[PDB]
């Protein structure tokens, strides 16, 4: 029976300790691959929507530098013509696609908070955002919920579907809150 | 004494002026009459009458654009209160600015053909902005910023990789100075720039540029390089139990570039696993997975889960991977000879101890064992072995590795060794099963032979102790190496359950 | 640790103070700038899977697929909100750098230019107005 680390018991023991500390975990048990940002079952590549060594997720389209026609560029021509960016006098449509495209950054919440000004509540379980619906009240209202048929935003198909839910004012969100976090940066806590 | 009086001034003006220039209302055509008109200047001012004003002036300008970094995340960590994305966009400002006037002057030096000035200006330049780097990280140290080089380099390396026809026909060795700039830059050699490093390895330009659109693969060996550099950095640290958050960060990151080396260009870490494996310490288990499970894209690999026969890998078995690594060139040439006379001869019986003498170099503190020169070893033999085999006429098998002078180095090193050394003779063995071809099946053969014929019942401890180590960790899972331990439950003729370290402790017993 | 890989491994912690910011690698966004911050879990992280396809674009509103156009200057996503606004029969204009659809069938149609009643996208008031007896020279059409 070998009486070092190099048995059986010191794999055992580097279990343990893994199942301790997960900073230990490179030697023992190792992470979880397919937690990670990127889609290994994926047919096609993958580099070209590479981010960066510590991104959590794959390249967006508007994260991508892509070759566009001369005309198109006209940022340089118009820097003094075109409208501020207002969130208050946009569609919710606009509002929906900068919620779920700028995932992680301010201009989610800043959607988050103007669709809120609308009228609309997110479900912190349903992960949907939900409003009422035009003519239709709920059937039973209690101090801690109330169920009915509501308008939540479908965001697989893009669309405005009516739906029957059992709101609780627990499992809906208040309004957003924004950090005051100075110089933060995600890829430094991407241990 | 460094410079000459007033160039400093020159440049301050001429980088100024062209940070006006660059973000003034300036279109293609624009650009064209500025940018001949600030070279008119230029050459006015009379800098670019030597190459020695001009490195002074690249210089110059690199130093004033990080200076100016430095003044602003200064004021960033003074006035917290101010806009972060204010405080970077006037280094963006500068930076880029910079860098387009480098790309403009790299694009038209010379004639349209003269890619000879365009390349030495190139490398001139990227030598410059190293050497600031150098300097200003020895100086600074811990007050050292990455910001001004990284935003600089991968600018840089964006704008000479345009679809444009010039920058087309010099593309390679575009790639190549930045190549032999991020050597130049490892994290043994500057610390402090890691992160920016990885980022500058690991970014999708480079990676599509370096692995994929560079014809008949001459990108490869540079890039194996530079992974060869990482995981040089990385070794002393990952060999440690302990794991700083730093580290856990740059860890993470590095699994996360082989992750996508891995599925994109599997032929290449298939290629350079040797190497790779050279360098990766052994109890790293997930990066030689990753490594290890690399195969090519055309080959289909049978059920490892209900195997027939080695019938349905048997034209796949004939075949020899392919090592582009001189792994003979480790060995000391007395050594080899020594080596090469008793691998023909079988003489002396003493040649095997005087081997395990001379594989245990112990001259300097904390390693005891000459890992590359085991490695090196085990492949050598390894290949040797299944050259005599076929020379003799037949195909490497469990009874015709046997009995030969190639086996009295495996048996002699398995029972004549420590734990240590026979952990890392082992690994080297365990590091060869890989995907179906001739390697993994003789070193599967030999390594199920090295436990059946076992003296003590701790030699087989050690091999059950790797063969499952390999296997507990998550994804991926070399084939040849789970077949292999497959080998040793099914198959009746080891007794393994006989073993007393099987039921050892409770957890071990209960994992079968 | 050797003294050189201690120093090696400070230095790392130093320069982990201050790690590359994602906007660092890409080129300087003038209107939308990559801000990050700590986002509540359940909260969606990353956008919906299939974003990056034209037929995610085609399910877009107009005025989102002219916000994308004018605020994310040359990237993907103006070419496939461009994608999207062509496949919806719009056509830019070069002079005056705004898209236009054809609010009615036009009266003088030439190969020279397209004069006629049309619908346009204002920059600058951000909305859509109607311009009428507008000539759509085919000169500034690409």
């Amino acid at each position: 029976m070998v009486t070092d680390q190099f048995g059986m018991i010191g794999l055992l023991t580097f279990i343990r300790a893994a199942e301790t500390d997960p900073g230990m975990v490179h030697l023992a048990l190792g992470s979880d691959l397919t937690t990670l940002g990127l889609n290994l079952n994926s047919p096609e590549n993958l580099y070209p929507k590479f981010a960066s060594p510590w991104a959590s997720s794959p390249c967006r389209p508007q994260d991508i530098d892509f070759h566009v026609p001369s005309e198109y560029l006209t940022n340089i021509h118009i820097r003094d013509k075109l409208a501020a960016i207002k969130l208050g006098r946009y569609g919710e449509d606009l509002l929906f696609y900068l919620y779920y495209m700028n995932g992680g950054d301010v201009l989610q919440l800043l959607a988050a908070v103007e669709l809120f000004n609308r009228d609309w509540r997110y479900h912190k379980e349903e992960r949907v955002w939900i409003t009422r619906a035009p003519g239709m009240e709920p059937t039973m209202k209690t101090n801690t919920y109330e169920r009915g048929t509501y308008y939540f935003f479908d965001c697989l198909n893009w669309r405005k579907v009516a739906k029957e839910f059992h709101l609780e004012y627990d499992k809906l969100e208040e309004r957003p809150h924004l950090p005051s976090t100075f110089n933060y940066n995600p890829a430094q806590q991407a241990f | 004494y460094d410079d000459p009086p007033g160039l400093r001034e020159k440049a301050e003006y001429l980088l100024r002026e062209w940070v006006n220039l660059y973000h003034s209302a300036a279109a293609g055509r624009d650009s064209t009459k500025a940018f001949s008109a600030f070279v008119g200047q230029m050459h006015q001012q009379g800098i670019l009458k030597t190459d020695d004003l001009i490195t002074r002036f690249f210089r110059l300008c690199t130093e004033m654009c990080v200076e100016i970094s430095y003044r602003a995340q200064a004021e960033q960590q003074h006035n917290p209160a101010a806009n972060p994305t204010m405080i970077r966009a006037k280094c963006y400002h500068n930076l880029d600015a910079f860098v387009r006037l480098i790309a403009l002057l790299v694009k038209h030096s010379g004639e349209a053909t003269n890619t000879v000035t365009k390349i030495n200006l190139l490398n001139k330049v990227l030598g410059i902005v190293v050497g600031v780097l150098l300097q200003d990280h020895d100086v600074r140290q811990s007050e050292f910023q990455q910001l001004p080089y990284h935003r600089i380099f991968i600018m840089l390396l964006l704008e000479l990789n345009a679809p444009e026809h010039v920058l087309e026909t010099i593309n390679f060795q575009t790639l190549t100075a930045f190549c032999n700039t991020f050597h130049i830059l490892r994290p043994t050699k500057a610390p402090g720039f890691v992160y920016a490093w990885l980022e500058l390895i690991s970014h999708r330009i480079f990676i599509a540029r370096m692995l994929a659109h560079t014809p008949q693969q001459k990108g490869w060996p540079m890039y194996a390089q530079l992974l060869i550099d990482l995981f040089k950095y990385l070794a002393p640290f990952l060999r440690n139990v302990e794991l700083t958050k730093p580290m856990q960060i740059l860890y993470k990151g590095t699994l996360r570039v082989l992750l996508v080396l891995l599925h994109d260009f599997p032929e290449f870490l298939c290629d350079y696993h040797y190497g790779f494996c050279d360098v990766i310490p052994p109890n790293c288990i997930q990066l030689r997975n990753l490594i290890l499970s690399a195969f090519p894209r055309n080959m289909r690999l049978p059920d490892p889960f209900t195997p027939n026969l080695k019938v349905d890998m048997l034209s796949e078995i004939n075949i020899a991977p392919r090592i582009l690594t001189n792994f003979t060139g480790v060995m000391p040439p007395q050594f080899k000879k020594d080596l090469d006379s008793y691998l023909k001869t079988r003489s002396p019986v003493t040649f095997l101890s005087d081997l395990r003498s001379n594989l245990q170099v112990s001259n300097e503190p904390g390693n005891r064992y000459n890992l590359q020169l085991i490695n090196a070893l085990v492949l050598y033999v390894g290949t040797q072995a299944i050259a005599h085999i076929h020379n003799k006429g037949s195909t490497p098998s469990m009874s015709t590795i046997t009995h030969s002078a190639h086996m009295d180095i495996f048996q002699n090193l398995a029972v004549d060794l420590d734990t240590e050394g026979r952990y890392l003779f082992l690994n080297a063995i365990a590091n060869q099963l890989r995907y179906p071809n001739s390697h993994t099946h003789y070193f599967s053969c030999t390594m199920l032979y090295l436990f059946a014929e076992a003296n003590t019942e701790a030699i087989q401890e050690q091999i059950t102790r790797v063969l499952l180590e390999r296997l507990i960790v998550n994804r991926p899972h070399p084939w040849g190496l789970l077949i292999t331990f497959i080998e040793l439950i099914k198959n009746p003729a080891f007794k393994f359950w006989n073993h007393e370290f099987v039921h050892c402790a409770p957890e071990i017993e209960k994992l079968f | 640790l050797t003294k050189e890989q201690l120093y090696q491994q400070a230095m790392e912690e130093a320069a982990w103070h201050h790690m590359p910011h994602p906007s660092d690698s890409e080129r300087i966004r003038q209107y939308l700038p990559r801000n990050p911050c700590p986002t509540p879990p359940y909260h969606h992280q990353m956008p919906p899977p299939h974003s990056d396809t034209v037929e995610f674009y085609q399910r877009l509103s107009t005025e989102t697929l002219f916000f994308i156009f004018y605020y994310l200057e040359g990237t993907k996503a103006q070419y496939l909100a461009a994608k999207a606004l062509k496949k919806q029969s719009w056509r830019f204009h070069t002079k005056y750098m705004m898209w236009f659809q054809r609010h009615e069938e036009p009266k003088t149609i030439t190969d020279e230019f397209e004069q006629g009643t049309y619908i346009y996208f204002d920059y600058e008031k951000w909305g859509q107005r109607k311009k009428e007896g507008f000539t759509f020279e085919y000169r500034y059409l690409e």
